[PDB]
This record gives C-alpha cells, sequence and structure tokens, in this order.
RNA sequence: UCUGGUGGAGGUCCGUAGCGGUCCUGACGUGCAAAUCGGUCGUCCGACCUGGGUAUAGGGGCGAAAGACUAAUCGAACCA
RNA sequence: CCUCGGCCGAUCGAAAGGGAGUCGGGUUCAGAUCCCCGAAUCCGGAGUGGCGGAGAUGGGCGCCGCGAGGCGUCCAGUGCGGUAACGCGACCGAUCCCGGAGAAGCCGGCGGGAGCCUCGGGGAGAGUUCUCUUUUCUUUGUGAAGGGCAGGGCGCCCUGGAAUGGGUUCGCCCCGAGAGAGGGGCCCGUGCCUUGGAAAGCGUCGCGGUUCCGGCGGCGUCCGGUGAGCUCUCGCUGGCCCUUGAAAAUCCGGGGGAGAGGGUGUAAAUCUCGCGCCGGGCCGUACCCAUAUCCGCAGCAGGUCUCCAAGGUGAACAGCCUCUGGCAUGUUGGAACAAUGUAGGUAAGGGAAGUCGGCAAGCCGGAUCCGUAACUUCGGGAUAAGGAUUGGCUCUAAGGGCUGGGCGGCCGGCGCCUAGCAGCCGACUUAGAACUGGUGCGGACCAGGGGAAUCCGACUGUUUAAUUAAAACAAAGCAUC
C-alpha cells in the first residue's frame, strides 16, 4: 500500500521525516507481539512503558520503554552472573 | 410516540439514573429504575482472569440476606478460589513437604556418613 | 369453517325510507371476490333476504367491515347517512339505527 | 428550588406572614398616622435579602 | 404472590390463623381460590367445575368467603 | 515483486449539535442590548466543550504572554 | 482482675460520585412511586425458645414377639449427592489471617434483548363517496416480587488424542500447557408463559338513578411478517496512551480450630431453610425552569446545567412539508403605497473599464461514470484541473432463507437426494434496455469557483471579554546552565 512510510502513515505530513522515520522504528517494536520465555507462545503484548504481559501464562514482566529487552539489562545479567560464579568458585 | 420524564428529581444521566422501559397494565409507558449489575467474586490466586463459578453475581448489600449455599462452592476455598488453584496448592503443598523429608535425611544420612 | 354475517334494516323499512329489495341487488352488483366485482365470485359467496334481514354467506375469507363498507355507500348514495348509521349490534352483525337528540 | 433547607423555608415563611395589608380598624385609633402598609414587598420587583 | 398446584396445600394454607380471607373467582375456563394471608395470597387454579364446588363445602368454618361475581 | 480484497489508524478532511467570532469595516448606534442582530465565516476525537465542588487575594494571585483577567472597575481591584 | 488490641488519629467535605429496600390502578380547583385500593419488599427487634422443618434419630449383641414389632446392653451420629465442573432447604464455631465485591479510561467493530418505526390480515368506531377506492384515520395492556422455559455468554469440567494440520470471525483469533467431535456445569436472564390478572385499565354499544355512584350490563382487547432501520441496554472482541484512567463507609466468602452439646433421649448446642409477631423517628416535596416566575434596574432579540424525541424526502439529529402536543406573530391597531432608508430580487450590450483593493454580489456546488499536473518530507497535493450523465414510465439480469428427501407408525433386503432438485417464504439494491416530454430532470431544499506565483509562520492549538485572530504566543525538535 505504501513504498516507505509504513506504520508512520498514520501521522501523514504532520511531522518533519526524521522524527517520523525515527518512530517508525519504535512503534514497530512497542506494538509487536513477543514469544512468551515461560509458556512458549507469542502472546507477550505491551500493558504500558516497561510491563510486559502474557495474555496465556498471566505473566508480568519488567521490560524496555519500547522493546522487551533493552541491550543494558542482557549486559547486566550475564555480568551478574560472572561476578556471581567468581564469588562461588 | 409517547414521551418519558424521569420518576426523580434526579436529571442528570449518571450510573444511578439508570432506567429501561416498561408497559404498564394501563398501557403506558414508563421509566423503571434498574439496579446495578453485580460481579461474581474474582479468585484470589490472583492469575486467573475469569470470575468464580456457582456464586451469584450481586451489589455486595444484597449479598447478605441470602443463604450461604448460593455465596459458596463445597469445596475448601470454596467461594473464594478456583478449583484449578486449589488444584495446584494441593500438590504445591505436598510435593514441597516431599522434598524437604528428602533433603533432610540426605543432609542426616551425609552428615552421620561424614 | 363457513361466516355468517347479517344486516338488520328493520327500523328503515318500518319508516319507508329504505328498500331492502334494493339493498339486494346492490350487495349482488357492488360486491368482489378476488378483486373482481359482480358474479359473486363464481358463486362461492351468496346472500339472502327475509323480512328486511339480509344475510351474506361465503366460505372464503370474508370480512364483515367490507360490508359496512358496502352498506355506507348504499346509503350515501340514496341520502340517508344524515339519518342512519350503521352499528354492530353482535358479532357477526350490523343494524341501521336513527341519531338521538 | 424544591429543595430547600428548614432554616431558609421558615425565613421565607416569615416574609410570607408580613406582606399583608394594614387593617381597616387602624386608622380609626386615636392618634393614628399609618395609612398604608409602606413595607410591602413583591416578589418580582424587590429581592430577599437571603 | 404464590401459586399452589395441591389441594391439600390449600386446605393448609387456609386453616392459618393468618389467614383473612377465601375469594373465589369463577373465569371461562378455571375456578381460582385466593386465601389473603399475611404475606401472600395464595391462588389455587381449578380446572375442574366438579371439584371447583366440593372444595367450597370443605372450607373451613369462620374463614371470610367473598365470591368476586 | 505485482494485483484484488479485508481492516479501520489519524492532535486526518467536508460538515451538523456544541465551542468560537473572519468580513460585510452590513444592521443598531438617546439600541432589543453599558458589546446585541443577520448573512458569511473558524473548529467540530481532541492541546475538545461543559455543570457542580475545591485551591490560589491586591505590589498579591493567575497568565499557550494581550499588561491579559482578577464581579460592567486593572500599567496594582473593591470597601472604610 | 487476667487475656486480647496499630485507628496507619478528632471532625467537616457531593440534593450529578459510592450508598439495602415499591410498584400497578384510582382520586384534587390546585398533592402524590407520598393520599385510597391492591400486591410486595428492605432493615432492626423479638430474651423470657412463636410454630414447623434441619441438626436427628442408625448399627452390633442378644431376649420376647408365629413372625412384624417391642425389652436390656454396647458403639456411632456438628447433613447429603455428582469422576468432575458443581448441586441440594438449612447444614455449629471466637480472637487471628487471606481474599472478593463496592471499584473504574477513551475509541472502534460485531451479536442478543427491548422500545419505536414498517408490512400483511381480523375486530370496534370515525372520515370521504361528483367518480373510484373492499378504502383512509384512530385504537387493538398486563407493574414490582416469586416459579418455569427460551435466549446470550463462559481462559468451567469429563472422554479422547490432532500434519494430508485443522477449527473459526465482518476483523481476528485458538490448539499436545489438549484443537475438532460428543456429553455435561455455571452465570445472566430487563424476553415469553404463569401467580399477581381482569375483578382493574382502555375501545365501543346500551340501561339507570341523580351531579355523583371507580353506577350497571353486552361485546372486544386477535393472528402474523420483516430489518446494516433509530434509541436504550446487555455481552463478546479488538485499537490508543513517555495519558493506564478515585477513596472510604458497607457487605460477603474462605483458611485455622480456641470452644460448645448429648449420652441414645425422642435428646442437646446449633440453623444464612419455610411461615408467623412488632417498629421504621427528623427535614425537603406546591409552582416557573424562561422570547413573562432566574441574572442582566423591566414581561430586556443577551445569558443560564440536563432528560424523552413520530411520518415523508434525503447520507443525516441538514434544510423543507406534516402528526401528538402547543401558539396567536412576540409591549398596539386602521388607512395609504411619496422621497430617503433596512432586507430580498431581477436586468439588454459590454464584462472590473468601478475601487486603495473584485469590498459586495455573482459563478461552482449533490451523486455516478471517466480523467487528473507541477512539486513533494512519497504520506500528499486531490473534490487538483477537465469532461459526460442525472426526469417519468415499462421491462430485463444478478445478488437470499426454510423444509423435504426409498389415522399414525416401522422389523426389514427390496430404495440412492450426488451437473443441486422440488415446494414454500422474503427484503433491500445494483447494472442494462426500450419508450416518452416544448432537451426538461441533484427541477424546491441541501450544496467546494478555479489556476499560476511571491512574503510570513512548519502543521493542529492559543490570544487583547467591549475596535487589533495576526507574521504575535505556545508547541514537538535542537542546545545551554
Ligand atoms: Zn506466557
Amino acid at each position: 500500500r505504501t513504498k516507505k512510510v509504513g506504520i508512520v502513515g498514520k501521522y501523514g505530513t504532520r511531522y518533519g521525516a526524521s522524527l517520523r522515520k525515527m518512530v517508525k522504528k519504535i512503534e514497530i517494536s512497542q506494538h509487536a507481539k513477543y514469544t512468551c520465555s515461560f509458556c512458549g507462545k507469542t502472546k507477550m503484548k505491551r500493558r504500558a512503558v516497561g510491563i510486559w504481559h502474557c495474555g496465556s501464562c498471566m505473566k508480568t514482566v519488567a521490560g524496555g520503554a519500547w522493546t522487551y529487552n533493552t541491550t543494558s539489562a542482557v549486559t547486566v545479567k550475564s555480568a551478574i552472573r560472572r561476578l556471581k560464579e567468581l564469588k562461588d568458585q | 410516540v409517547q414521551r418519558l420524564t424521569y420518576r426523580r428529581r434526579l436529571s442528570y444521566n449518571t450510573a444511578s439514573n439508570k432506567t429501561r422501559l416498561s408497559r404498564t397494565p394501563g398501557n403506558r409507558i414508563v421509566y423503571l429504575y434498574t439496579k446495578k449489575v453485580g460481579k461474581a467474586p474474582k479468585s484470589a490466586c490472583g492469575v486467573c482472569p475469569g470470575r468464580l463459578r456457582g456464586v451469584r453475581a450481586v451489589r455486595p448489600k444484597v449479598l447478605m440476606r441470602l443463604s450461604k449455599t448460593q455465596k459458596h462452592v463445597s469445596r475448601a476455598y470454596g467461594g473464594s478460589m478456583c478449583a484449578k488453584c486449589v488444584r495446584d496448592r494441593i500438590k504445591r503443598a505436598f510435593l514441597i513437604e516431599e522434598q524437604k523429608i528428602v533433603v533432610k535425611v540426605l543432609k542426616a544420612q551425609a552428615q552421620s556418613q561424614k | 369453517q363457513v361466516l355468517k354475517f347479517t344486516l338488520d334494516c328493520t327500523h328503515p323499512v318500518e319508516d319507508g325510507i329504505m328498500d331492502a329489495a334494493n339493498f339486494e341487488q346492490f350487495l349482488q352488483e357492488r360486491i368482489k371476490v378476488n378483486g373482481k366485482a359482480g358474479n359473486l365470485g363464481g358463486g362461492v359467496v351468496t346472500i339472502e333476504r327475509s323480512k328486511s334481514k339480509i344475510t351474506v354467506t361465503s366460505e372464503v375469507p370474508f370480512s364483515k367491515r367490507y360490508l359496512k363498507y358496502l352498506t355506507k355507500k348504499y346509503l350515501k348514495k340514496n341520502n340517508l347517512r344524515d339519518w342512519l348509521r350503521v352499528v354492530a349490534n353482535s358479532k357477526e352483525s350490523y343494524e341501521l339505527r336513527y341519531f338521538q337528540i | 428550588s424544591s429543595h430547600k433547607t428548614f432554616r431558609i423555608k421558615r425565613f421565607l415563611a416569615k416574609k410570607q406572614k408580613q406582606n399583608r395589608p394594614i387593617p381597616q380598624w387602624i386608622r380609626m385609633k386615636t392618634g393614628n398616622k399609618i395609612r398604608y402598609n409602606s413595607k410591602r414587598r413583591h416578589w418580582r420587583r424587590t429581592k430577599l435579602g437571603l | 404472590p404464590r401459586k399452589i398446584e395441591e389441594i391439600k396445600d390449600f386446605l393448609l394454607t387456609a386453616r392459618r390463623k393468618d389467614a383473612k380471607s377465601v375469594k373465589i373467582k369463577k373465569n371461562k375456563d378455571n375456578v381460582k381460590f385466593k386465601v389473603r394471608c399475611s404475606r401472600y395470597l395464595y391462588t389455587l387454579v381449578i380446572t375442574d367445575k366438579e371439584k371447583a364446588e366440593k372444595l367450597k363445602q370443605s372450607l373451613p368454618p369462620g374463614l371470610a368467603v367473598k365470591d368476586l361475581k
């Protein structure tokens, strides 16, 4: 239907092309449904900013503002596991 | 077509001014003020989205003039918890207690042998 | 399953302002079965008279309000609506009466 | 309005009872100076202190 | 209003010390026996005229009887 | 990749009720009116319109800012 | 006197938030869910048990009794059913603890129910009848609270194990964390029948007394069909949010088991079950609610918060005409039809030559079918621009629903619905054609003139109430402290 505007066609011409391009990436990720790591079903939607809910197993997870997992979160979780393992062994 | 008027001094379409149409034996259409819709209890588990079964969906103050059988289900945690989560807590209680006996025996046997 | 409807004209004929025989031919001619006037619908409907009591019998669906429509047209044609009115005196009969003061 | 308090109703009752014309025999009293009720109040013309 | 479907229950209701009057009504199809008590008006619907006349004879004494004619 | 459907987004468009008030520099201008009237106009799912209840009081308040508004009174109200 | 015990603090704050429980008929000069009649209901109290029912009345050992059924002794009994979801009329229990309800946004789309509108018949009354019209108009009920049954919904249960994946919605969406299929369970039930209930109300036709008798009587208050129709409401399911859309009184359920009851009576504690008895005090309530009961000095073209909402045309709560209901032209009338004016029109031939300036007016305007440029942030610009059609009448084609498939049944080979056949029912449109009028037809009403450019502001929004709506302010974004 569109060549490049995608999901930000709802804004028409009403903001800059670059601002619509930046929000295009974020609006795709904030409205996507992800696969739940707990039940395996692709029903992990966003309730509010930082709140992600699964409509099958009814699990609520604290995540990112627009994406389910922030890169800072993954690095910190991997680093804490390394620091914990160094303490134990 | 006959047009209607409020039967009370509240002239605003509020949540406590809801009405329905009734035809009288005098062949007139009048307003009847309706009670709010009640809701059945939600399970104490906190994970089940649906309401409980076997309990009347009435407003809370009317609940005290019903019999007890209309307010509960014949089961442990009857009118407060769903059957599915009652089943899960029976198994969760039993299996954790089983693991505790196993752990205590394992640590007692290890202590005796060491 | 037949329908019997009667018409009372006793008062108008006693006063002499109404002709019962003229009513028979008026209903015989200006009457419709399946939307066609005359012939009494191939003999399905029939009209009889006895002492100013015109009875109409039929087996097909026939409504007596249709007869009230026909008798009113007869009265208007004869300039009698100013003294006579058609009143249902029973479930299956109409009667011609005068207007009181 | 129809919805009114007891205090307001009793206040309106008093103003209603004192809105009457002077009696006729008062004019006949010795040394009388009153000819009419000069404190008559009309609802549309003058409004109450309330 | 309560509907009673048994003659035996109707006689028990009529002989209550609470009962005030028995109102008999005749309709085109049935006869209705109505006993007025403190809380409810108990109605018994009988479709047989033979049983209807029997009920009138067996009505308890002293209780007021009114025929809705 | 193209095509035909479905779908129903939007401080989206036309445009009622509502909110506002462009131009006629029209009417009126000892007026219907100490700011109103008509035609024509702007907006009309949103930074929307609105009742009641609450809070802020005069060198103070409040101000998407005009020295605007603060009971027909505002480049510091009104009362004594 | 021990034991328990957080007020996480008095109190005030809503006649639109929360908040148990009433609705039909009649009655006034003015009242009325308030009075009368009738039928219900909530809360509180009942101690000295108000009456029933439940708890709760079994089993073993013997003896007598022909045997049934009784005598003695011993032991039970804070109910019962369903695999389950849960069900049954009750079905003890404190401090303490957990939970629920009260208690949640806005928008969209579907579906159920009702009211209203509509269509086809049957009654009763009325209108028209110059000619027709079996016509046209009116009217054609069953309150709350109980009982039953439709109907709607369900992330509720049992069997079972699915790929050649299947189920399914307008859209989606769902499934080895258990699909489809079959069978159950629960909730809501404002719908229908029923008690209430026809005795009342209404319609119509008569008969009385007298100003009123809720007078008396007869007949009726019937049978159907439709729908993206409008409104309300109940559901289901989605979209949006750097916005996530009250609190508290009040009521309930559960966990635990400190306690209480009685020894086998016809019994006890206890009972959220059925019926019975008594009470519910204080204040408001008339009327206007606005082109005349409010504010603006007034019966002031101003201002002032809501509810219900028929027919036709038509996209419409548009405008225009009409019904129910309402009114008397808006603080006067009569006569005349001068100038000037206010408001509404028209105009030959030119066509902005007027004027600071096309100000004002005029042109265009709806829908269908074609066709649409520069530029561009690729979304738009766009109803760009430009063109054709449009009435009336008579036809044609297409677009659906239900039932059935060899006196009454049925033990049966004997039948084969299979290019979907027959019968019955039904509403709204679309396309094509012929004919036809003095080429007139979105015939009134409603209803964008357009194009090429320059300046400013990005856009939506806001602003000097009463002379400035703008380029001014704000705004997202950018940057700094
Ligand atoms: Zn999950």
